[PDB]
């Protein structure tokens, strides 16, 4: 969602927004290596599946690849990612500002 | 180098190279007023850029492929 | 600092070394202090 | 004129030495390439790709870019 | 050393489980000859010259001196 | 027009490159430990303490990291954990692609200031998907409560 | 012959001295170099810095405040602590104004230094210098503007001045909010300069937009065993008394009896003397009860039995924010009921806040003492952005001191410059040329500004002298995107004693600075 | 001033300046002091109350608007002090304390029962004065009659 | 990222770099203080040197000349060999004006410094200094008069 609204934002803040999107599709790579799957294939299977409409397709460890992520049960709460993503942001924001190291 | 925008400056001249069929449309790095470098007269030969390509696609090959580092360590004076 | 025993509590934060009524008490690295104020009293 | 202990940037030093003996020019754009050849190549390993597939689509994007070279010459008296 | 820039060692992957499974495997051959009624008991000289002869395996891994965490981890088990 | 402002110092985007490449260290460092297929990391402290453990926070927290921007990471993993609880890896992570990112926004040439922007934007957009794709729960439902907590512990 | 530079050696192992050009060479490195180092830190489109100490505990510090960053470095250089001490006497006497007040002395002595390598003697850049401070404070207060007679244009220039203060900082993400949350705490003093009566709290976790300048009043405190959780209508009683175990004050008195029985009743008699203390608290009529001090096990359980909230060990500065929000009196005795006022609310609870439980007094009567409430993502974010609501709310007390105004964006800055110049057109010898440096600092504090947003500085400061010289006075840099315009227009205000201090420390100490001509450093102790 | 809701401005003040803490009094040889029933830790009791209230009360009696002490006080003083409307400083120093004698025409008393009206010094204006951003606050004390001793601030 | 300033080191122990601003900042001091030693000698009131030689045979030598000065000095900055070189060069083509060169150069350099600290690229500092190069050696050149003709 986020490349389709960089892609409405033609401009300089496009590929900003481009490359938030891109930094978010870690995550599923992350779990797709660790799960011993094909990172690549992995990820752009579930990229098509939540293309073609369905929003709760995730990796599946225990059949070894992408299906309806309900079905196993594997839920967590709307609050822990919005929290984890706002502060990242913020504190990439935060980061971005620093340009100097003093020593003390 | 030149003090222009490298992102802008580099995606207008690929979207120019595309729309009309010149590959001769390059960086004005000089601010002659135009980015036909074939105007410009700015000529390199052939085997370089060849040879250019050719040798970084090898080395970066023969980098890619070295999955262990042996060191002495010993930081002999 | 200040702590108080039977309580096990910091009673107020303010020294190589410092000596005390157990109100005004000095302290040396002479700076006073005194607890009904917590502020220093003497130099 | 570098003092490097590094062995990737003594290759480097000799991949500018090979670009100097066989064409004499260019022999800072192989390194500029190199580079990022190798920055692209950092990324797709993060990715989980074999470094030497990485190699391999080098290489055929590299004779891709040298027949394109070869199509796109101009030929002076 | 290197980006992580932590003060300290660290082993990643086959290194540090076989570490741990060698670790495991001396504790083990330390007590491993005490097994069964044709056992044989051992000495522990206590560095000022205290014999211990024992056959518990428990008295064995408490009086010995042992650094590694994952024998540690067997000693306590 | 033209030339733009020369910008004489070049000690800035070192230190953002620096800060960058230290944020990105610590999330590859982290990144072995996420998911149900991740494994426990063993830290011994100086001291000889020894702790197993797959929370990204006590992880952060336990190995002693010396970059600015790793520390700024641990506060930032600290902070996951005290509104949250749970999380304390993934934000990490995203924090370092996040960075890993900017090294080439920055490369391109775009002042850190518009990223920063850019981001913000990115993020509200982020929230208002996320809580579109998500579903209303009510605590009398026991079901989503067991596997909440049984996603919660696969990790570990 | 000089001092060091003679057959003969006077002085001990160690000490050195400097002369005319080691002096002035010394004095003008270090001042540059912490003019540089404060600058680009300048203006809406400055960036943070870094510290990290060298100590066993390595304090880590993000910060854009030009005296936080002078304070903690390590400096040898002689001018350099002169510079360092300016800029946090400037801190202590007003908010903002730590930077400019730097950037302005640094740019003044490399003037100096200049005039200097052209034959011109310090003594003439002095009277020079004397003479454009005095026209450039008497064009900035001619340019001063007052509303404080009308409530609506007062509340709008310290709205306009709260942002441009938080303009340079971490909050400008968040701007709007942080300035209305810093006017209305401001606001809530009722006129009081107390800006220890505003009280930070700093909670790790939740976003910046989440920080709120609560309604009422937070305390960090705990509630006894058996008390009460929470009153409605409640009666409060402040005190400042011992209530653990307290002694008589006869310091030489002593128990001396021949039984325990006797031991026995002495301590029950002790018991009693405190029951009774609690009784005469109560008589007061009470629901809370706040304590500097702390409070014992038998107190406590007497206040559960009496069903009375009984907050302990809430220090000065907690008892006379409480006093403040409610209105009670700091009472020590409790024979007098009826001369002791008894701070109200409306309610008190205990309220979440992360993983902390805080104490919340809701609808208080006075309101006179406010607690802000900051969430961020790190302990280094928190750190900033309580530095940075110091600022704010430092130099909107100074504003509501003393209301007179005056524009920001260099529009000051170069309206003095062009007092400075059109003084130095008429005044014959080098003192003119001493005065155009002046003028020529004085407009190199909005180039640094503009430099550091990346636009065409030179273009954009000579378009400001051109308006200013034709007669705009009102004329300004427009950052949002690198123009100028009328910084009445757009709201870039400042408060004008934080602009008049800036300028006058700034030229005091560069001219203390510039009459040294021999440094002469004792042996040190190490 | 040493209450924090004390008024921080007092005009046409009649100071009195003091040399003793506002405490029970403690003898300066080695005392003890026997508690030895009941009836005795009553009285004593009694006495410390007593105590802080006569002194309180024979500062008031002279008619003295300001106090000035040189050892400081405890809670009980300081509550009584601002509750019979009479601003107090504390922890004075003694050439202050001389100083300030001296500029208001008044003498230094070494304890409550010497206190009379005629040992009051006079002040035009004692006030407390802040400075900025800085937590700090000092005391002035001006408008005398013809005093002796000045001070430059700088 | 740097070779310098990189998690990795890629160098000897001794070797080093300088960047952007270290580099401009070391080029210029040593070349303005190159200028101004050798300054002060120059024009009929410039006062002359003493050259202390610190080896062995501890020679002694008193000049107003720029070249002699420039020579017997160990300079370790690099631009100062470079203006050391220029100067050394000029005495050997013609025996007049090493310190006018070098103070020349010295001053060039330190308006470029000026020039940087505003915001301006060494790019166009040069191009703006070949322009006035060419003006100014046309004007000398149109200025210069000959009477080899009259004896
Ligand atoms: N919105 C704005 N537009 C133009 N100039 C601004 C704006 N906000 C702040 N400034 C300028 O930036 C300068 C530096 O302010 P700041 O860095 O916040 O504190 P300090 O005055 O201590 O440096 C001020 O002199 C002010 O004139
Ligand atoms: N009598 C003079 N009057 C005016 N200028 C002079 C006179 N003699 C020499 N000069 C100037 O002094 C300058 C420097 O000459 P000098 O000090 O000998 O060093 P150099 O010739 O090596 O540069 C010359 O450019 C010349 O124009
Ligand atoms: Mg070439
Ligand atoms: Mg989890
Ligand atoms: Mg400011």
């Amino acid at each position: 969602r986020l490349t389709e609204y960089s892609r409405t934002l033609s401009g300089m803040e496009s590929y900003c927004v481009r490359a938030f999107a891109d930094a978010m599709e870690v995550i599923p790579s992350t779990l797709a290596e660790n799960a011993g799957l094909n990172p690549i294939s992995t990820v752009t299977e579930l990229r098509n599946r939540h293309a073609q409409g369905e929003k709760t397709a995730g990796i599946n460890v225990r059949k070894g690849g992408i299906s309806n992520i309900l079905e196993e049960l594997v839920v967590q709460p709307l609050l822990v990612s919005v929290s984890a993503l706002t502060l990242a942001t913020e504190t990439v924001r935060s980061i971005l500002k620093i340009d100097d190291v003093v020593n003390t | 180098n030149s003090g222009m925008n490298p992102i802008q400056t580099m995606t207008e001249v690929r979207a120019r190279q595309v729309k009309e069929m010149n590959p001769a449309l390059g960086i004005d790095c000089l601010h002659k007023g135009t980015n036909d470098m074939k105007q410009q007269h700015v000529i390199e030969t052939l085997i370089g850029k060849k040879q250019q390509i050719s040798l970084a696609t090898q080395m970066v090959r023969m980098i890619l492929k070295i999955d262990d580092i042996r060191k002495p360590g010993e930081s002999e004076e | 600092a200040l702590w108080d025993v039977e309580s096990g509590q910091l009673l107020q934060s303010f020294v190589l070394c410092l000596d005390l009524t157990g109100n005004t008490f000095v302290s040396g690295g002479a700076m006073v202090w005194d607890m009904r104020s917590g502020q220093c009293v003497q130099a | 004129m570098m003092d490097v202990d590094h062995q990737i940037a003594k290759l480097m030093v000799e991949l500018s030495k090979s670009q100097d003996d066989e064409i004499g020019d260019g022999t800072t754009g192989v390194v500029v390439l190199a580079g990022a050849l190798l920055e692209e190549a950092e990324q797709l390993l993060d990715r989980g790709i074999h470094p030497i597939r990485i190699a391999d689509g080098y290489e055929q994007a590299a004779r891709v870019a040298i027949e394109h070279l070869d199509k796109i010459s101009d030929s002076v008296l | 050393e290197g980006p992580l820039s932590v003060f300290g060692d660290r082993s990643t992957g086959e290194t540090i489980r076989s570490q741990n499974v060698m670790a495991a495997a001396s504790i083990a051959n330390i007590v491993k000859s005490s097994l069964g009624p044709v056992g044989l008991d051992k000495m522990l000289v206590d560095d000022i010259g205290d014999v211990t002869i024992t056959n518990d395996g428990a008295t064995i891994l408490k009086l010995l001196e042992v650094e590694h965490p994952a024998a540690k981890v067997l000693c306590e088990l | 027009r033209g030339k733009g402002a020369y910008q004489d110092r070049d000690k800035p985007a070192q230190i953002r490159f620096s800060n960058i490449s230290a944020a990105k260290a610590v999330a590859d460092a982290i990144r072995t430990s996420l998911g149900p297929k991740g494994m426990d990391k063993m830290i011994q402290d100086g001291k000889g303490d020894v702790t197993i453990t797959n929370d990204g926070a006590t992880i952060l927290k336990q190995m002693q990291v010396l970059h600015p921007a790793a520390r700024m990471l641990v506060e930032l993993s600290k902070a996951q954990d005290i509104e949250a609880g749970d999380g304390t890896t993934s934000v990490v992570i995203i924090a370092g692609s996040l960075l890993d990112s900017c090294t080439k926004l920055l490369q391109k040439g775009i002042h850190p200031t518009i990223i920063s922007e850019s981001f913000q934007k990115a993020l509200e957009k982020g929230i208002e998907i996320l809580t579109d794709m998500s579903r209303p729960v009510e605590l009398s439902d026991r079901e989503t409560l067991l596997n909440s907590a049984t996603t919660s512990l696969n990790s570990k | 012959a000089s001092l060091s530079l003679a057959p003969v050696n006077i002085f001990k192992a160690g000490a050195d001295e400097e002369r005319a050009e080691t002096a002035r060479l010394t004095s003008f490195i270090g001042a540059i170099a912490i003019g540089d180092l404060v600058k680009s830190t300048l203006g809406p489109k400055g960036m943070d810095k870094i510290l990290l100490s060298s100590g066993r505990d390595a304090s880590l510090m993000v910060t854009n405040d030009g005296a936080t960053i002078l304070k903690n470095i390590g400096v040898d250089n002689p001018a350099a602590k002169v510079l360092v001490d300016m800029s946090r006497v400037q801190d202590d006497e007003v908010g903002d104004g730590t930077t400019s007040v730097t950037v302005l002395a640094a740019e003044l002595l490399r003037e100096a230094e200049s005039l200097i390598a052209k034959k011109i003697h310090p003594q003439t850049i002095i009277a020079g210098w004397r003479e454009a401070t005095k026209a450039a404070r008497e064009a900035l207060l001619s340019s001063a503007v007052d509303h404080g007679s009308d409530e609506v244009k007062f509340r709008q220039d310290l709205m306009n001045i709260a942002g441009t203060t938080l303009s340079s900082k971490l909050l400008t993400h968040h701007k709007d909010h942080f300035t209305k949350l810093a006017v209305e705490a401001v606001l809530r003093l009722k006129g009081s300069g107390n800006l220890e009566a505003i009280h930070i709290i700093k909670k790790l976790g939740g976003s910046l937009a989440d920080s709120y300048l609560d309604e009422g009043f937070l305390l960090d405190k705990k509630i006894g065993v058996n008390q009460p959780k929470r009153i409605e209508n409640a009666k409060i009683l402040i005190a400042n008394t011992g209530m653990d175990t307290d002694k008589i004050k006869i310091f030489g008195s002593r128990v001396r009896v021949d039984s325990t029985a006797k031991v026995a009743e002495i301590e029950h008699a002790e018991k009693e003397k405190m029951k009774e203390k609690v009784e005469r608290i109560l008589k007061h009529g009470i629901n809370c009860f706040i304590n500097r001090q702390l409070i014992y096990n038998y107190p406590e359980q007497l206040f559960g039995a009496a069903g009375v909230m009984a907050i302990e060990h809430a220090d000065f500065a907690g008892v006379e924010r409480l006093a403040l929000v409610t209105g009670g009196e700091i009472a020590s005795t409790f024979d007098h009921p009826e001369l002791v006022k008894l701070g109200s609310c409306k309610l008190i609870e205990e309220v979440m806040i992360g993983e902390d439980k805080l104490i919340h007094f809701s609808g208080v009567a006075l309101g006179e003492a406010c607690t802000i409430v900051l969430r961020g993502a790190t302990q280094q974010i928190l750190d900033e952005a309580e530095r940075s609501l110091h600022d704010a709310l430092c130099v909107l007390a100074q504003t509501v001191k003393d209301s007179r105004t005056v524009y920001g964006g260099g529009c000051s800055e170069m309206l003095m410059a062009h007092a400075v110049t059109q003084l130095a057109n008429r005044t014959p010898g080098k003192e003119a040329v001493a005065m155009e440096s002046y003028a020529k600092a004085l407009r190199m504090l909005p180039t640094i500004i503009a430099d550091n947003a990346g636009y065409d500085s030179a273009d954009l400061v000579a378009q400001l002298r051109a308006a200013h010289s034709e007669g705009n006075t009102t004329a300004g840099l427009d950052m949002r995107e690198g123009t100028i315009g009328d910084m009445a227009i757009l709201g870039i205000t400042e408060s004008f004693q934080v602009k008049r201090q800036v300028l006058l420390s700034a030229a005091e100490a560069a001219e203390v600075i510039l009459r040294v001509d021999n440094i002469i450093k004792a042996a040190p102790r190490k | 001033f040493s209450h924090p809701q004390m008024p921080k401005k007092v005009e046409d003040a009649k100071i009195a300046i003091l040399t003793c803490p506002f405490e029970p009094p403690k003898p300066k040889t080695k005392h003890k002091l026997d508690v030895t029933s009941v009836e005795d830790y009553k009285a004593l009791q009694k006495y410390e109350k007593e105590k802080f209230e006569e002194m309180i009360q024979q500062i008031k009696e002279t008619g003295a608007n300001l106090a000035i002490c040189q050892w400081g006080f405890d809670d009980e003083a300081n509550h009584l002090l601002l509750q019979n409307n009479l601003p107090a400083v504390r922890w004075v120093g003694g050439p202050e304390i001389e100083l300030i004698a001296i500029a208001t025409g008044g003498r230094i008393v070494p304890r409550f029962s010497e206190l009379t009206a005629e040992k009051l010094g006079f002040a035009g204006l004692v006030q407390e004065i802040s400075f900025g951003t800085t937590k700090d606050k000092m005391l002035v004390i001006e408008q005398c009659k013809n005093s002796r001793a000045v001070t430059i601030f700088i």
